């Protein structure tokens, strides 16, 4: 169902075509010229053949019609080559423009919205589904213009010569869709009966191929071969009932293609003998008129035959449009961008009043947040999972929009220009990524032109140089799941080295040295505890011990900072921090 | 084209069905040529005869010919698509049983170097591409070659110099144009696959690391690099469409040259006589109609390049040697299993860092051990050694004081029952999602286990016939976890390996699942791997792992009594 939706998707497809309307017009125009040259080359053969067969004109006297016939063939090949290129350039132009709009939306939304879906899900929308629209604009749209302009030209061209030959071709014009509809009625019932099972059998091979580990640990590998064998005979038997009615509908066009050529031959052949005396205009029927109709009889149905082979390109573009439309119409409130610039590189002062951290979809992630972190002072956020600690850090990063007030040195964060604000910002978060190609390009992500001495001092400080020999190519070894996998603690020291390379104003540590082994946790917290004293710092940790030195502790519960104070004061005084500190730890 | 041989032996089966589909492609395509050739000659013969000579001219035979040739190209085309597609689905069964059979012996280890998310999607696509070799390459190419020969032989009766100058032109462009275009598009097709997966690799890095790039001022720099790959990628797509344009324009120019030559050469004379008359149109309309045979040949170079790429890609995946090999000793499954490890060391095939570093532990019969470690400590790599997914490089593993490498795969799978960290819910019914654990269990045996592990809502309103999977009912993480434990209960193996069984669960169901562990498999050697601390007092000999080696080992009381990582874990120091 949802026809009102499928009509809106096709409505969306034609909106994107305005990007290259110029090339859709040329293809539309070149398909009219392509049908003029089909008639011209059928007219020159019809006139040449009449002279040789009936008038016995020698070929040497027919040089002028031959020359125009060769030219019409050369021109007809040029238009075919030109239409393929114009059609591709049209379709590629939508894909380039749309992919830029998709990535602009993803960059504008930022990591807050990207992290909702897997990166594989985003790759499908950008690569697979944007490419699925190409054949709609490259092949289907030009062909539908060709499927109407060409067959109407043959009918118009044959009609002056003979109105019965043109009526044979035009007679099939309303009969083909009428019979396809009748077959589509029968094919609909068979399609609906086999739809549930075929879609169920479609993913059978991939589901036995995924979870092939489970078939191994249970010794069911051989018993699943008979399962794949049985699901392949069931799929075939169901999909041939669909095809028995689909190739019948596809053969309606091929039935009238031959019935037209058979009738053109029989009518003209009997007209020349005197059996029939009705079709012509009582001027007599010539051999050229029969050749013109016979050469153009298969060309009448060729545009409609190609449209059948390009019709799949419309269904796969509507599905692509379906998902690409929802992506581009989501409300998606995003953080506000200003143009103010921070005055100095000195540590900043953070202060909030009735702050409300808002998700891209508008949901509040942290309730009214009231706090004040003086310049150069390090704070720590503690709380149970889901409290909203990372949401506060993300808002300071500019990744989330806030309703209340959040001032950096008295300047609102929304006023601050993101490009200049992130220059005063550094961070080490949970599940940190290494986007760059190599281990060197990751540490130097903040400043790629830093010299060897600057780079060596950064690796040594973060204790990256101690595990470098274990890697094959030293600093230059590519890092990733596909190349030289790093341990969780080794990749965390690369994130620490990257964050400490540049002097910052505010450093945001989100669960650093969590899920690290003992040695890396000591080394990560060695470098980060030293770096939290050079600027204002905000750390999020589930480890409540050894917080005595930190200037202030904030305890968050359900998006609310409920208890603020030093470690010494909060420990003795009963409260939410005392409960957290005495609470049993569920997992490592 | 040497890579197609392993998969062309799968086409050997159902050849009489593949050959019938090609035969119907000749008959359909000769009727198309015959209908236009006879019609062109019938028009010329009737016009030359004229009204004077109506009775002399035999017009019922050609009129019966055009009627017969019209029926046998619509019926012929219908059965050509039916037999061709039926024979294609028969082979697809062979291509998927073959692919699955070669991927089982190397399922955990042969596929580990890749991203299983987008590798198995590629394996399914490559099997489909290999399945369309006959439809897209063999049938259009073999079908056109036989049609050209029949036309050339048929026209040779009328004139030898005209039959071989039309058949020769058609046979030249069948035999040297596809090789020339495949050769020209070989580099672009490879550049196009390299640049597509490079763009995907660069886009995933740019999207996953968007928080790192945005704050360290690299997001614009890394998007220009991403958009430069797209420009190269689109340039390769344009060069691939220039060959599609050039191949269609050359087929049109060759088919034009055949028409021109027939008009010029057959005008001089067809056979012995000059002024051939009607026979001029028989050759012109044969050249005009016989290039429908070569129309599917035009794109066959593009399809053949894809199938060869898929054949190489599948072959490189299924032809690697299995990591582990099982002796066919045919031993009996032991009633009680005691597990022993000594200096087990393991490094992954390409990594230069050890995943397990001298792990040696002992698990006695009927003993419940719990391996306790952080993320990435190598505890899932330890259980994969017990299921023999890999082989330790410098250690020994013993089941009941006998090496684990001396057990036949059928005995190994019956000795060890493992609940994986990632539970797989197969597309089949709830009954078939449990019968893999124990095929012979009755429908009442499956019903009580579901009621014994707390899955009683699954038996509602459909029973065991509920379809769970891609199109069916999905199971929640806690409801999926009890199914993994339900499978282990049905297997009834002496040794049970649970990888993070209570992982991502609320404390209400975590406690009862862990309670379910202790009461059910109480007489079984249980080795649980987990990063949580709940219910560890029940287990004896808690083992703490860190960075691939054991750092602390003892029961719940002793580990707390002496200050250590477990005491730090509990305290949260
Ligand atoms: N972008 C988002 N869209 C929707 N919900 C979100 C988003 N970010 C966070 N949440 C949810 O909002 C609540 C608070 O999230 P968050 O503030 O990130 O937790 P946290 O304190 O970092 N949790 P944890 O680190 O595991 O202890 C949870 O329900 C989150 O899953
Ligand atoms: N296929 C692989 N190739 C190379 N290294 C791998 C592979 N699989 C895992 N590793 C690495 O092996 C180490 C141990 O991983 P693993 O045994 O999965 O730990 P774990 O304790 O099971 N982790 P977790 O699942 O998060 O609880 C880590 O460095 C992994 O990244
Ligand atoms: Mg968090
Ligand atoms: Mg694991």
């Amino acid at each position: 169902m949802n026809k009102s939706r499928q009509k809106e998707l096709t409505r969306w497809l034609k909106q994107q075509s305005v990007i290259s309307q110029r090339w859709l017009n040329i293809s539309r125009l070149l398909g009219f010229v392509s049908g003029i040259l089909i008639i011209a080359q059928a007219w020159f053969m019809a006139r040449i053949l009449q002279h040789m067969i009936m008038e016995n004109i020698p070929r040497e006297a027919l040089l002028l019609p031959f020359t125009l016939l060769v030219l019409t063939f050369v021109l007809r090949a040029w238009v075919v080559w030109l239409r393929e290129r114009v059609g591709y350039h049209a379709g590629q132009h939508i894909r380039f423009a749309i992919r830029r709009q998709v990535l602009d939306r993803l960059q504008q939304a930022g990591p807050a919205w990207i992290q909702g879906k897997p990166a594989g899900s985003w790759a499908t929308l950008v690569l697979e589904q944007i490419d699925d629209m190409h054949d709609y604009y490259a092949r289907y749209l030009p062909q539908m213009a060709l499927a109407v302009s060409v067959p109407l030209l043959i009918v118009v061209a044959i009609f002056p010569s003979n109105w019965a030959a043109a009526l044979i071709l035009l007679g099939t014009a309303p009969l083909i869709p009428l019979f396809m509809a009748l077959v589509g009625m029968g094919a609909a019932d068979a399609n609906r009966r086999n739809f549930l099972a075929l879609a169920r059998l479609s993913g059978h091979f991939l589901d036995r191929l995924r979870g092939m580990e489970t078939l191994r640990i249970f010794g069911r590998g051989e018993a699943e071969i008979e399962s794949i064998r049985s699901a392949s005979e069931d799929f075939r038997q169901r999909t041939m009932e669909v095809l028995r009615l689909a190739f019948l509908s596809s053969g309606i066009l091929e039935f009238f293609t031959s019935l037209s050529i058979a009738l053109v031959a029989v009518y003209f052949g009997f007209s020349y003998l005197g059996e029939l005396d009705f079709g012509h205009y009582d001027t007599g029927v010539t051999l050229a008129a029969g050749f013109l109709a016979l050469i153009l009889a298969p060309e009448f149905f060729q545009p409609l035959r190609d449209l059948g082979t390009f019709y799949h390109a419309k269904a796969q573009a509507v599905g692509a449009a379906d998902s690409l439309k929802t992506f581009m119409e989501t409300p998606l409130a995003h953080p506000q961008r200003g143009e103010a610039e921070l005055a100095s590189t000195d540590p900043v002062t953070i202060e909030a009043e009735e702050l409300f951290i808002t998700s891209p979809e508008g949901k509040t992630l942290a309730g009214p947040l009231n706090f004040t972190l003086p310049a150069g002072q390090r704070a720590v956020l503690v709380g149970r999972s889901g409290s909203g600690k990372s949401s506060l850090l993300n808002a300071l990063s500019g990744f989330l929009s806030y309703q209340g007030s959040l001032r950096i040195n008295g300047i609102e964060l929304r006023d601050l220009s993101p490009e200049s604000w992130r220059k005063h910002l550094s961070w080490v978060g949970q599940n940190p990524q290494l986007p760059a190609a190599t281990l060197r390009d990751n540490v130097l992500l903040a400043r790629p032109d830093a010299s060897e001495q600057e780079l060596q001092a950064a690796l040594d400080n973060a204790w990256v140089s101690e595990f470098l020999p274990l890697l094959p190519q030293g600093v230059d070894t590519p890092v990733g799941d596909q190349a030289a996998r790093l341990s969780v603690g080794q990749a965390q020291r690369v994130a620490v080295a990257r964050a400490l390379l540049n002097p910052c104003s505010l450093l945001l540590l989100d669960e650093p040295a969590a899920s690290l082994d003992a040695h890396s946790e000591q080394r990560v917290m060695e470098a980060l505890n030293a770096a939290s004293l050079r600027q204002t710092t905000l750390m999020v940790t589930h480890q409540l011990e050894d917080l005595a030195d930190w200037d202030v502790i904030w305890v968050m519960q359900d998006g609310r900072i409920i208890e603020q104070g030093r470690y010494a004061e909060l420990s003795v005084a009963g409260g939410p921090f005392a409960t957290l500190l005495a609470h049993r730890q569920e997992e490592i | 084209m040497r890579a197609l041989l392993p998969y062309l032996a799968l086409y050997k089966r159902h050849k009489w069905m593949l050959s019938l589909g090609i035969v119907l492609a000749i008959v359909t395509l000769l009727a198309s040529i015959g209908l236009l050739t006879l019609s062109g000659w019938f028009l010329s013969a009737s016009a030359v005869a004229g009204v004077a000579g109506l009775y002399s001219f035999n017009y019922m035979l050609p009129a019966a010919g055009v009627r017969g040739a019209a029926i046998t190209r619509t019926a012929g085309r219908y059965f050509e698509r039916l037999v061709s597609h039926d024979a294609t689905f028969r082979v697809l069964q062979h291509l998927r049983i073959y692919t699955f059979s070669k991927l089982l012996p190397l399922s955990p280890a042969g596929l580990a170097r890749y991203r299983q998310g987008e590798l198995l999607n590629r394996v399914v696509a490559d099997v489909d591409t290999l399945d369309h070799l006959y439809l897209r390459v063999i049938s259009p190419l073999v079908g056109a070659f036989v049609v050209i020969m029949v036309v050339t032989i048929g026209l040779s009766f009328l004139d030898f110099t005209l039959a071989f100058t039309l058949g020769g032109i058609m046979l030249l462009t069948l035999f040297l144009m596809p090789p020339l275009f495949y050769r020209a598009g070989k580099s672009t097709g490879q550049n196009l696959t390299h640049l597509r997966g490079q763009y995907r690799q660069q886009l995933t890095a740019w999207l996953q690391g968007q928080a790192e790039l945005t704050i360290f001022g690299a997001s614009d720099r890394y998007r220009t690099q991403l958009e430069n790959t797209e420009i190269q990628w689109l340039e390769a797509q344009r060069r691939q469409s220039e060959l599609t344009a050039l191949s269609q324009a050359i087929m049109l120019l060759i088919g034009a040259l055949a028409v021109i030559l027939m008009l010029w050469m057959a005008s001089g004379g067809v056979g012995g006589n000059a002024q051939p008359g009607a026979l001029i149109a028989l050759f012109v309309f044969c050249a005009l109609a016989a290039f429908e045979a070569l129309a599917p040949v035009t794109g066959a170079f593009q399809h053949l390049g894809q199938v060869i790429a898929s054949a190489v890609r599948i072959s490189d995946l299924t032809d690697q040697k299995p990591e582990v090999t099982f002796p066919d000793t045919q031993t009996r499954v032991a009633d009680r299993v005691s597990l022993t490890l000594r200096d087990v060391q393991f490094t992954y095939p390409e990594q230069s860092q050890q995943a397990l570093k001298g792990i040696s532990l002992q698990v006695n019969a009927g003993e419940h051990i719990a391996i306790l470690g952080r993320t990435g400590c190598g505890k899932s790599t330890l259980l994969q050694q017990l299921t023999r997914a890999w082989d330790p490089q410098q250690g020994e593993i013993l089941l009941n004081d006998s090496p684990i490498a001396s057990l036949n795969e059928a005995a190994l799978r019956q000795t060890i029952s493992v609940v994986p960290q990632r539970v797989h819910l197969f597309s089949a019914t709830l009954r078939d999602n449990l019968l893999l654990a124990s095929p012979g269990s009755s429908d009442e045996a499956l019903s009580e286990i579901l009621r014994r592990v707390g899955l009683e809502k699954l038996l509602e309103d459909a029973g065991l016939n509920s379809w769970l999977g891609e199109g069916g009912r999905q199971l929640s993480g806690g409801e999926l976890r009890r199914l993994a434990i339900a499978r282990a209960l049905l297997h009834d193996a002496p040794l049970v390996l649970l990888d993070e069984p209570t992982e991502g669960l609320d404390a209400t169901t975590e406690s009862q699942i862990l309670e379910l562990l202790a009461e059910m498999m109480r007489e079984k050697t249980v080795l649980m791997v987990t990063h949580r601390l709940r219910g560890l007092s029940r287990f004896q000999q808690i083992i703490v792992m860190d960075n691939g080696q054991i750092i602390e080992q003892g029961t719940h009381a002793e580990l707390l009594a002496r200050q250590g990582r477990y005491y730090q874990f509990k305290q949260g120091l």
